């Protein structure tokens, strides 16, 4: 069912999606 | 792996492995002469 499958205060953490 | 795996499943339940993401070398396999028939009925092993 998975297609597709990857596998590997003081700040800020930008995204764009 | 697939070809070369140590326990090749039974025509029972034939075992289905999916692949993606990844460099094809279909002319390598077709290259290795090991297998005794390499029969494409809908591609151009060439062009594969
Ligand atoms: C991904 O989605 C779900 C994961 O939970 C699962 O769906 C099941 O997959 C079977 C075949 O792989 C599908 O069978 C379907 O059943 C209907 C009604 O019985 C029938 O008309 C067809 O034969 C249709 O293919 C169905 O999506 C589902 N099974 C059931 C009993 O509903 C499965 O793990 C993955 N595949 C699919 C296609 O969803």
């Amino acid at each position: 069912n998975c297609t597709f499958e990857y596998v590997s205060f003081k700040n800020l953490r930008e995204f764009v999606f | 792996e697939v070809f070369n795996a140590t326990r090749f499943a039974s025509v029972y339940a034939w075992n289905r492995k999916r692949i993606s993401n990844c460099v094809a070398d279909y002319s390598v396999l077709y290259n290795s002469a090991s297998f005794s028939t390499f029969k494409c009925y809908g591609v151009s092993p060439t062009k594969l």
